């Protein structure tokens, strides 16, 4: 958790820093799957018994939050379970158009 | 000037929480 | 089927000029509301005209007319809507609803409490189902109406006297008597309240 608030901070702070802090955080769910999983609801923000607001899709921060999410759903079952409406709409996309950083996923 | 009743009925039903009425 | 028939293409293509009648003018929308449709239409239209979020906006207007069915309607419509749109807002307005039936509770007679109770009690289980944060104002209203209710049992002599049978199992399942009706109503209303959310 705090690893990703520091990288939020130098993902505003820093424009350029985007690219290799997406790799980042792809390759640091890869390895995490099972701490990545109590934070999943903790970071997607998913509200029990209503149903949240669509994020902003070009937010750098939230699409690397997807990015971590993502690559820790890989090797966890249990992560698809959690997932919200949007954010199946938001995997499908970020599949075709970043294939390189989001995996393919068992949904 | 007070005998001609010129005021209305409070046509309302005060709703309990356990402001906003119902009117008639 | 319900779902395969030329009568879903038929209630599909009236939803699509529906939603392009109420986009057109919201004002339709409103006037069509408060006079009422028949109930078994409103998960259809609640389903598959997507302007209906804006009903949320004068169903407190809705609630508050003088008539008994203006006030059904309403129910039922933001029980059909908290289902659809589980929204901060509709769980304000289903609030009021809930504090709405708990105030009429004690202002409508045997008569108006069987009118008012036997069609809006089964959308109290929607809004159970929609916000958990409503379990104890709903049980709670459940019980003074279940309360109410056997007192006025308890008024006259009754055919089945569900005073005494107090310990039914789930009766799956005539002319009866409107107070007897209304009680087997809140038990029914609360097992499926029960039912939904333990499985």
């Amino acid at each position: 958790h705090l690893a990703l608030v520091e990288l939020l901070k130098n993902l505003t702070k820093y424009p350029t820093d985007r690219d290799s802090i997406w790799k980042c955080l792809k390759f640091l769910g890869s390895r995490h799957p099972t701490l990545v999983l109590p934070l999943v609801p903790e970071l997607l923000s998913t509200h029990p018994f209503f149903d949240t607001a669509e994020p902003d899709m070009d937010d750098p921060a939230y699409i690397a939050v997807l990015v971590l999410i993502f690559n820790a759903a890989k090797t966890c079952p249990t992560m698809p379970a959690l997932f919200s409406d949007h954010t199946f709409r938001h995997y499908a996309y970020l599949r075709d158009s970043l294939s390189h950083l989001v995996p393919a996923l068992r949904l | 000037g007070s005998v001609g009743k010129k005021v209305v009925q409070e046509t309302g039903i005060k709703v309990r929480s356990r402001g906003f009425q119902v009117a008639l | 089927d319900n779902l395969l028939c030329n009568l879903r293409e038929v209630q599909c293509l009236i939803c699509c000029l529906l939603h392009q009648m109420y986009i057109a003018d919201p004002n339709i929308a409103k006037l069509v509301h408060f006079q009422g449709y028949p109930c078994e239409l409103l998960p259809l239209t609640v389903a598959g005209i997507p302007s209906m979020h804006i009903c949320l906006d004068f169903i407190p207007e809705l609630i508050a007319q003088p008539e008994l069915e203006k006030q059904i309607f309403a129910i039922q419509l933001l029980s059909h809507l908290c289902i659809q749109y589980a929204l901060p807002k509709s769980l304000s307005v289903a609030r009021l609803a809930v504090n709405v039936m708990g105030t009429l509770l004690t202002v409508l007679t045997q008569a108006k409490r069987y009118a008012f109770f036997m069609p809006t009690l089964p959308s109290l289980v929607s809004f159970c189902r929609a916000f958990p944060p409503l379990y104890e104002d709903i049980m709670s209203l459940l019980i003074q109406i279940g309360q109410v209710c056997a007192s006025d049992v308890a008024t006259q002599t009754r055919d089945i006297d569900p005073i005494i049978t107090r310990l039914q199992q789930i009766k799956e399942k005539g002319s009866m008597d409107p107070d007897v009706q209304l009680c087997h109503c809140i038990e029914r209303t609360v097992i499926e309240i029960i039912n939904m959310s333990v499985s």
